[PDB]
């Protein structure tokens, strides 16, 4: 029947039609991914990039109940408490549309121990690793050597072999009220701080020492993993962003363009 | 806890010797190889894809 | 038997050329991994460079030996169109793979909609149109012709056909296949390696206490101004000045050219993709 | 507490051990060799945006269905080379599509929680299935309304497309479920999940009969022997390995020094004398069922293959790898 045939023809070029033009708009958008360990603040640099009482009043309870596992005299004790728990200062995948100056951009929000998606995802451009820098104190190993195992597992992927990571640190401001009291000093939990020092070239913000110190050697115990792996379509941009920091959205547009920068550099043998 | 009787109940199972199973799969294949066209090539003018 | 292994030399020339050009396409055009819109730019250069090869380097190689020109005084005037559209076409599709290099690193976001297939297929389109609007119509219709009682004789004789251009030809034709390109790919290459170099720096000054693009770029910018760039300039000069220049340093400054289309290749596809599909054909 | 677990498991093994008297190949042996085996790429199906996830091809064997992740479930007439119908997706990622044995429905989901499934007779979605927690890995239709679902909760559910809700739940494996298969007489499936185990269970009983669990690696595969009694499961190891449900433990393993990657599709033949598998070095092998040895070894894949599927009919056996273009391998 040749009246069939020129039917599924016509079907076939509209279908054709609309594919590339899906196809085009598909490659104008980039693709990020956002792991976080859920309790390193992930959606505070959500909100950053980018019934409700009843929620907040909900994780009162979560953390009451906590408390009580673990009212106004025994609230000081539960904050001492190093367990998983939502803010005491207060009292699914999700998909993330942005658009950075005249360019598309698009975020993965994951909702485990296993991670066997993560080989689904490869043709993001990058990997939002973010980790919570004042979490080394609190314990379940530490949930910062965690953290790090984690990222070392990501870092040394057969499939993710040229995806590059994004990492930032939030809690600045928390890393630096825990270091200036000196409870739970790095020494205690990390051995190696006691012989590390300031490297000799840094850039610290007009900071108390200690907590200069403490950053950076957590940045570089992040950055001995990405450095020891092979070099070439692998990089990690570490970031010392605070809860409240505006600027995080031009910082991962710049991170992105070096991404693909450098890329294709490495490409055609230049880089 | 329920594993246990999970464990129980799937251990009264008949169990037939690996010699009469592999037997009656050998004979099934040996039977329906005739129907196979990846095993033997079909005609060209028959097959629909070319 | 000292023309022999000049014939000898050439006859190898030609063989390189024609069988690297031809491995290139036939990888370029197998595997269907391979095709991209830079590669559509690859593939016209290896085009041009199997033309180039199979056509006028052997007829070349014959006149150069034999000294006579046996065919007839319309098919020289046809392999001389065919010299300069196939020296144009590949002068410029180098400028315009660079040209794509400079739009894929220093505009990398806007790089993907920059370029397309269809935009890779117009702009092949429109560079082979150049060059055979400069090589072709000049030639055909006679306006390459000089004026001089010089080689008058040689266009009226079927025998003698060797190269005599009026000075404004010799001009303009030069400066649209190689002065321009040049011009264009030097600020292109000049950009590419500040954007290397800032990105060095930038690894350096980042990931520190834990010169390819250098040399990569000093090949591709030093094969092709050494091996394009005197010859033009020599054809600048007899124009300018018929005392200087001799033939022998002519052809053999022009053949210096023609060999650079076979080196081209072995500079232009040296990516593993390429070496592992060379592995698989044979 | 757990020492009458350990008891009883030992004593299945004693029990398995005691049934084996004659393996496969001590029997096998004998019979002549498949031989040489040369396939041939009758078409490439090409235009498809991203890599490929899963495929399944029709009832008609015919038609087929394919899904990547960039959001399309593109519906292909293998023998035209056409695409009839291109369906775009709620979510972006899709790890699996199915193709219902009546054609009228597709189903499509992925690592959204929620599957959907299509009614071809444009194209909507009929009841986007929610009732379910974690990622997708496989799904199949027993019928027009009945469904089953792989789950990244290690929790096999089947579905009454009607009643939207799960009308029973599979519960027993340590790790998620990543491939299953159904029966010919569609009476049981088996479901290989990600803690190296494959079980079968009973549709209708809602409990697993058996538990083969002698594999290394996570399991990405598993398909039926066309006779259903027989189910062959790929792991993320090297090693294919065929088992057996009268003999209730494994019977045959394909391995070879050469081949060290991953397996991520297992489909027998229409006979079940060849045992097609996908690799993740970029080619897909062709096994002997019973002889366990190589007859050949299919490529033309930029990219790691990801799904495989042989025709009802048997006419030609399709791949779809993460080259972003399919491939029909007669
Ligand atoms: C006889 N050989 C010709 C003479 C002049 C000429 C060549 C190449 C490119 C040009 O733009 C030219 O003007 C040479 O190949």
């Amino acid at each position: 029947q040749r009246n069939e045939e020129k039917a599924q023809r016509e079907a076939n070029k509209k279908i054709e039609k609309q594919l590339q033009k899906d196809k085009q708009v598909y490659r104008a958008t980039h693709r990020l991914l956002l792991l976080g360990a859920g309790e390193s603040g992930k959606s505070t640099i959500v909100k950053q990039m980018r019934d409700i009482k009843n929620n907040l009043k909900e994780a009162i309870e979560t953390i009451v109940a906590a408390m009580s596992n673990l009212v106004r005299a025994c609230y000081e004790r539960s904050n001492e408490y190093q367990l998983i728990d939502c803010a005491q200062y207060f009292l699914g995948i999700f998909e993330t549309k942005f658009q950075v100056d005249k360019v598309n951009f698009h975020m993965f929000d994951v909702g485990d121990e296993r991670r066997k998606w993560i080989q689904c995802f490869n043709d993001v451009t990058a990997i939002i690793f973010v980790v919570a820098s004042s979490s080394y104190n609190m314990v379940i190993t530490n949930r910062l050597q965690e953290a790090l195992n984690l990222f070392k597992s990501i870092w040394n992927n057969r499939w993710l072999r040229t995806i590059s990571v994004i990492l930032f640190l939030n809690k600045q401001d928390l890393l630096a009220e825990k270091v200036l009291a000196g409870k739970s000093k790095i020494e205690d939990y990390f051995p190696e701080f006691a012989r590390y020092t300031t490297p000799e070239d840094a850039t610290p913000e007009p900071e108390d020492p200690r907590v200069t110190r403490a950053k950076y050697f957590i940045r570089d115990e992040f950055l001995r993993i990405s450095t020891a792996s092979g070099d070439g379509r692998h990089y990690c941009y570490p970031h010392f962003t605070c809860a409240v920091d505006t600027e995080n959205i031009r910082r991962v547009f710049n991170d992105c363009r070096d991404i693909i920068q450098r890329m294709h550099l490495r490409q055609y043998e230049l880089l | 806890r329920k594993l246990v009787e999970q464990l129980k109940m799937e251990a009264n199972i008949d169990r037939i010797k690996v010699s009469k199973a592999a037997a009656d799969l050998m004979a099934y294949c040996e039977a329906h190889a005739k129907e196979d066209p990846l095993l033997t090539p079909v005609p060209a003018s028959e097959n629909p894809f070319r | 038997v000292w023309v022999v292994g000049m014939g000898i030399v050439m006859s190898l020339i030609v063989l390189a050329i024609v069988f690297g050009n031809v491995l290139v396409i036939t990888a370029i055009a197998k595997f269907e991994r391979l095709q991209t819109v830079t590669n559509y730019f690859i593939t016209s250069l290896a085009c041009a460079d199997l033309v180039m090869g199979l056509a006028v380097v052997p007829f070349g190689a014959a006149h150069i030996l034999t000294k006579t020109w046996t065919f007839g005084n319309f098919w020289c005037e046809f392999w001389t169109s065919i010299d300069v559209l196939c020296v144009t076409a590949s002068i410029e599709t180098l400028c315009v793979i660079a040209v794509d290099r400079y739009f894929a690193i220093t505009s990398p976001f806007k790089y993907q909609s920059l370029l397309t297939k269809n935009k890779a297929r117009v702009i092949i389109l429109m560079v082979w149109i150049v060059s055979g609007l400069t090589s072709f119509l000049p030639i055909q219709m006679h306006w390459y012709r000089a004026t001089h009682q010089e080689a008058i004789n040689c266009y009226a004789e079927e025998t003698c056909c060797d190269f005599f251009t009026n000075q404004a030809y010799a001009i303009a034709s030069s400066i649209v296949s190689f002065y321009v390109p040049l011009v264009i790919m030097v600020f292109v290459y000049s950009r590419v390696f500040q954007e290397a170099k800032r990105q060095l720096q930038k690894i350096d000054k980042s990931e520190g206490r834990f010169h390819k693009a250098l040399k990569t770029l000093g090949i591709i910018m030093g094969t092709f101004t050494l091996c394009w760039l005197p010859f033009f300039i020599v054809n600048i000069v007899h124009v300018i000045q018929d005392n200087l220049i001799r033939k022998e340093v002519y052809i053999l400054l022009n053949w210096i050219g023609y060999v650079n289309s076979g080196f081209n290749p072995l500079i232009y596809c040296r990516s593993p993709d390429f070496r592992i599909a060379f592995q698989e054909l044979l | 507490l757990r020492q009458e677990a350990e008891q009883l498991k030992n004593q299945i093994r004693d029990a398995r051990k005691a049934c084996a008297d004659a393996t496969l190949s001590q029997i096998t042996n004998n019979i002549d060799p498949v031989g040489r085996i040369q396939m041939r790429t009758r078409r490439t199906l090409r235009g498809h945006l991203a890599k490929i996830y899963a495929m399944h091809w029709g009832t008609d064997s015919r038609l087929l269905v394919s899904a990547s992740q960039d959001g399309k479930l593109i519906i292909w007439d293998s023998y035209t080379t056409n695409k009839v119908h291109a369906i775009p997706l709620r979510s972006s990622w899709v790890m699996t599509c199915a193709y219902a044995p009546s054609g009228n429905y597709v189903a499509c989901g992925g690592l959204d929680n929620i599957c959907s499934i299509y009614n071809l007779k444009n194209v909507r979605v009929s009841r986007e299935l929610a009732g379910h927690t974690g990622y997708l890995s496989c799904c199949r239709f027993l019928d027009d309304n009945q469904i089953v679902t792989s789950s990244g909760d290690t929790t096999c559910a089947l579905w009454d497309i009607e009643t939207g809700q799960q009308t029973t739940t599979f519960t027993g494996h340590t790790g998620d479920v990543m491939s299953l298969s159904l029966a010919p007489d569609t009476r049981l499936f088996v479901s290989g999940a990600c803690d190296a185990s494959a079980k079968l269970w009973d549709v209708r009983e809602g409990m697993c009969r058996q538990t083969f669990t002698g594999h290394e690696s996570d399991i990405n595969a598993i398909c039926f022997f066309p006779n259903g009694n027989a189910f062959a499961t790929g792991s993320d190891d090297a090693t294919c390995r065929l088992f057996d449900l009268r003999a209730d433990q494994e019977l045959m393993t394909y391995s070879h020094d050469n081949i060290i990657c991953g397996i991520t599709s297992v489909s027998f033949s229409k006979s079940g004398r060849l045992l097609l598998a996908g690799y993740d070095d970029f080619n897909c092998n062709v096994w002997d069922a019973l002889k366990a040895d190589r007859a050949g070894v299919l490529a033309g894949h930029d990219n790691r293959v990801s799904c495989l599927g042989v025709t009802d009919d048997g006419m030609a056996v399709a791949t779809g790898s993460w080259d972003s273009f399919l491939k029909i391998w007669n």
